[PDB]
């Protein structure tokens, strides 16, 4: 029923190896040629990737910042409210970023804030401007 | 035939 | 087995049903009620038993009836038919028994048997046993044919057959009790030593052997399942299919390397794209930092847009520091796939040069079994006689297989040095025309009712004929002769003064330099009392080593021996004999093999007797006068001694029935 395990033998193959006298060493030569062909491609990319790694020496350790431990607050001082209207104009609906920019509020009260001052800070208008970019 |  | 039922097995007969033979002789029984069959089968089986349990004495019908008991011994004629049938067809009272009843001198009918081989002698014994007048014509000055034995002093060594292939159902089993034969068991331990002379380590040995057997199995799949049996309007040979299978495993190795190295490039290029995001991100974080740090440089007090700008630039840096932090995760997660895959490379090659040579010795073994290059064996049919294997272990004859022919020859009209040159067969009888081999001028004429031809297949194959048939054999018989293969296998026997080899090793291999010479002296046998080593020459090497002198051949043997045991441990042989079977003009080869484009039906064609045309036209269709035995004539046991012997027994029964009449078929 089946070839012995570890023997590979399908009707597709045998036809290709019997098609003439030399159809065997033909089929077996490309494979050598396409093997070395892929080996050199591998070598090339290793070189290419090696160079890229160099340009990454040091990573981004000098460009990193310290994290600021911070208990979140709930009162919105005029200064804080003003950060926000600008944050919206630059972060608009990325309530996550907006809180990270104030750094004192929660992601949820930022969302709350929008409706509370919606009328007074013309957020609609602000968001409209933010859409045009 | 094959012997041993 | 055991009982009356292993007596049937020991006679190659199924003990619970009737053969096509017996349906022919007892058509009443097989077409009748099943109870009587059971009776008949029991009488058949018990009679066989009685013969086998003491085969040095004729088994007479009277004696047979005595050991029989009721209800079976109640039909005396059913017993009489069974006994006569068995005695006719050589299942009992064959071989070399002492006959209770000294056979009568009323000799009815005359038979000429060409060839004093085991097929010939076996028929001769049986025909004379049946009260015919039998004369054997033999070209050689000795009996046995292809059972040759060298004898000088204590030195004994078969140049012909030497293995009894195991006794479970073997007619030699009976013959071995009838003749003092020293049967020796063959120990399977056989170590291969390579060209240099260093033993192949067991790991290799088992590894290659297993591949060989998987390679054979593969051709079988390739034959039955894929019907790869004909290529370019030509039957495919075993050797072709093996090459296609080995090519396709060497092809697999390459396919497997390619898809593995391509898995590496799949991820190298995945890395490459990753490091470009990371080179670009890091350089895009360069200016972010610079911008932000310029924005903390503006000292407070700050209006709010300047505060927003520090704070926003500070978020986007953390935001961009996330991305790069998690891309070094991904880079690390692909940096060990490349270490893993690199350290998990698949098989380099299918078989190494050293390995392939060892494989070649396992092919020399197979070429030695079938006495022929695997390019000649039919892929489809070459393994059709491993269906009727004998149980038990192969044996060797320590006293020279010739002791059996010689024993058979007692009591028989054998004209040696008598070469038949022409066989004339007519509706009224036959003339065999022979010469003397010593002087070819003396001519002999032999007249007879029937000729039994046991000429070797290679003799029958000669063009131009060594033997002319008048009239010529019909197209169907000559074509079977062309289609069949007569292969070739030679031996070099080596006689010393001291066992300098491992005496607990029956046989050891030599692994050859090339493919083209895998058979040149690739196996050595140590089976006799004296210091004698037998070296086989198989495959394409056999036919070639015959054009090379004895001493050169012994020369290369010695070399091989020296390598395996050290140049100082091997003295020159005192006596050397090398055979040359394809050259022998009474053989023209060693034994038949199932050639590509042949089949087992050809072996049946060879055994069909020839019936001449009428002398007087419109006269009644005559009898057959030309009969055939010998190893090439028996489909289920070709190329063996037991097969030759069985073919002799077959024809004697067939001739006796056609000339003495079968009085057991009513
Ligand atoms: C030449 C040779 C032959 C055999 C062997 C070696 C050699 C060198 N043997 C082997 O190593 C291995 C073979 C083998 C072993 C196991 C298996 C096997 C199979 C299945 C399962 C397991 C194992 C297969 C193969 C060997 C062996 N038979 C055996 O069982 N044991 C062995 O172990 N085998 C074969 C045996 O050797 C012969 O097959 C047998 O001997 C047949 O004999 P015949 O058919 O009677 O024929 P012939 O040739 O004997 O008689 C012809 C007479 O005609 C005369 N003649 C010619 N022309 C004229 C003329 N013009 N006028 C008058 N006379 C003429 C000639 O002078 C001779 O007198």
């Amino acid at each position: 029923r089946k070839p012995p395990k570890g023997m590979f033998l399908s009707q597709e193959d045998v036809e290709a190896v019997s098609a003439n006298a030399t159809a065997a060493t033909t089929v077996l030569r490309q494979l050598d040629m396409e093997l070395v062909s892929v080996k050199r491609q591998i070598q090339n990319i290793k070189q290419t990737n090696s160079a890229l790694k160099e340009k990454l020496d040091g990573g981004i350790e000098p460009y990193r910042l310290p994290e600021v431990i911070q208990k979140c607050n709930a009162r919105w001082t005029t200064e804080e409210q003003l950060l926000a209207v600008q944050a919206i104009r630059k972060y608009g609906r990325d309530f996550q970023a907006i809180s990270d920019v104030i750094g004192n509020k929660s992601v949820v009260q930022v969302k709350n804030f929008f409706v509370n001052y919606r009328r007074r800070f013309n957020i609609d208008e602000v968001l409209q401007e933010w859409e045009a970019e | 035939p094959r012997s041993f | 087995p055991s009982g009356v039922e292993g007596a049937a097995f020991q006679s190659r007969l199924p003990h619970d049903r009737m053969t096509s033979q017996e349906a022919a002789c007892f058509p009443d029984i097989i077409s009748g009620p099943q109870q009587t069959q059971k009776v008949f089968l029991f009488i058949r089986n018990r009679t066989l038993q009685l013969w086998l349990d003491n085969p040095k004495i004729q088994l007479t019908f009277e004696a047979t009836l005595q050991q029989l008991e009721a209800p079976y011994n109640s039909d005396t004629v059913l017993v009489h038919r069974v006994h006569s049938y068995l005695e006719r067809h050589g299942l009992i009272n064959f071989g070399i028994y002492k006959r209770i009843k000294p056979l009568p001198t009323k000799k009815t009918g005359k038979v000429i048997i060409i060839g004093s081989g085991v097929s010939g002698l076996a028929a001769a014994r049986q025909l004379q046993s049946f009260g015919m007048d039998v004369t054997l014509l033999e070209a050689r000055d000795r009996v046995g044919g292809r059972v040759a034995t060298f004898r000088k002093g204590n030195y004994v060594a078969d140049l012909g057959a030497m293995v009894v292939t195991g006794l479970g159902g073997n007619p030699m089993a009976v013959v071995s009790k009838q003749v003092n034969m020293e049967l020796a068991k063959i120990k399977q331990k056989c170590p291969l030593y390579e060209a240099n002379g260093q033993a192949v380590p067991k790991e290799k040995d088992e590894m290659v052997e297993q591949e060989f057997n998987r390679l054979l199995e593969a051709t079988s799949y390739l034959s039955h399942q894929l019907d790869f049996n004909v290529l370019n309007n030509k039957p495919v040979s075993l050797g072709q299919a093996l090459e296609v299978v080995i090519q396709l495993q060497e092809k697999h190795v390459k396919d497997e390397q390619i898809e593995h190295w391509k898995k590496i490039v799949k991820t190298q290029e995945e890395l490459k794209e990753l490091l470009n995001k990371m080179v670009n991100l890091k350089e895009k974080i360069k200016e972010l930092h610079q911008q932000y740090k310029e924005a903390s440089e503006v000292k407070p007090p700050r209006d709010i847009t300047a505060e927003f700008l520090v704070k926003s630039k500070h978020r986007d840096l953390t935001a961009l520091c996330k991305e790069y932090d998690e891309l070094a995760e991904t880079q690390g997660k692909l940096e060990e796939k490349l270490q893993e895959l690199e350290a998990n490379p698949p098989s380099d090659v299918y078989l190494s040069s050293r390995d392939r040579q060892i494989l070649d010795w396992h092919f020399a073994n197979l070429e030695f079994a079938n006495a022929t290059p695997l390019s000649t064996l039919s892929l489809k049919h070459w393994d059709q006689d491993d269906d009727f294997e004998f149980t038990g272990s192969h044996l060797t004859v320590r006293n020279g297989y010739s002791c059996v022919p010689v024993a058979l020859a007692e009591g028989l009209d054998i004209k040696l040095n008598t070469a038949v040159r022409q066989v004339r067969y007519t509706a009224s009888g036959c003339e065999v025309i022979a010469v003397n081999t010593r002087s070819t001028s003396q001519t002999f004429i032999y007249k007879c009712d029937a000729v039994l031809c046991t000429l070797p297949l290679g003799v029958l194959k000669q063009q131009p004929p060594a033997v002319q048939f008048v009239p010529p054999l019909p197209e169907w018989k000559t074509s079977a002769v062309q289609r069949m293969g007569f292969g070739n296998l030679n031996k070099v026997v080596l006689c010393f003064d001291r066992v300098f080899w491992d005496p607990s090793v029956n046989l050891f291999g030599h692994v050859g330099s090339t493919t083209a010479s895998r058979g040149e002296l690739f196996l050595f046998w140590n089976l006799y009392k004296a210091p004698i080593l037998l070296a086989l020459v198989a495959g394409e090497a056999a036919g070639i080593m015959e054009n090379i002198s004895d001493d050169v051949i012994v020369g290369r043997c010695l070399a091989i021996l020296k390598g395996i045991f050290g140049s100082s441990a091997v003295p020159q042989p005192k006596e050397t004999v090398v055979s040359r079977w394809r050259a022998d003009p009474w053989a023209r080869g060693s034994y038949s093999y199932v050639a590509a484009g042949s089949s087992g039906n050809d072996y049946d064609l060879m055994a069909q007797p020839i019936t001449p045309g009428p002398s007087i036209p419109g006269a009644p269709q005559p009898i057959p006068r030309l009969f055939f035995a010998g190893e090439h004539t028996i489909r289920n046991y070709p190329a063996t001694v037991h097969g030759a012997l069985l073919s002799g027994l077959r024809e004697a029964g067939r001739i006796a029935d056609q000339f003495l009449g079968a009085m057991y078929t009513l």
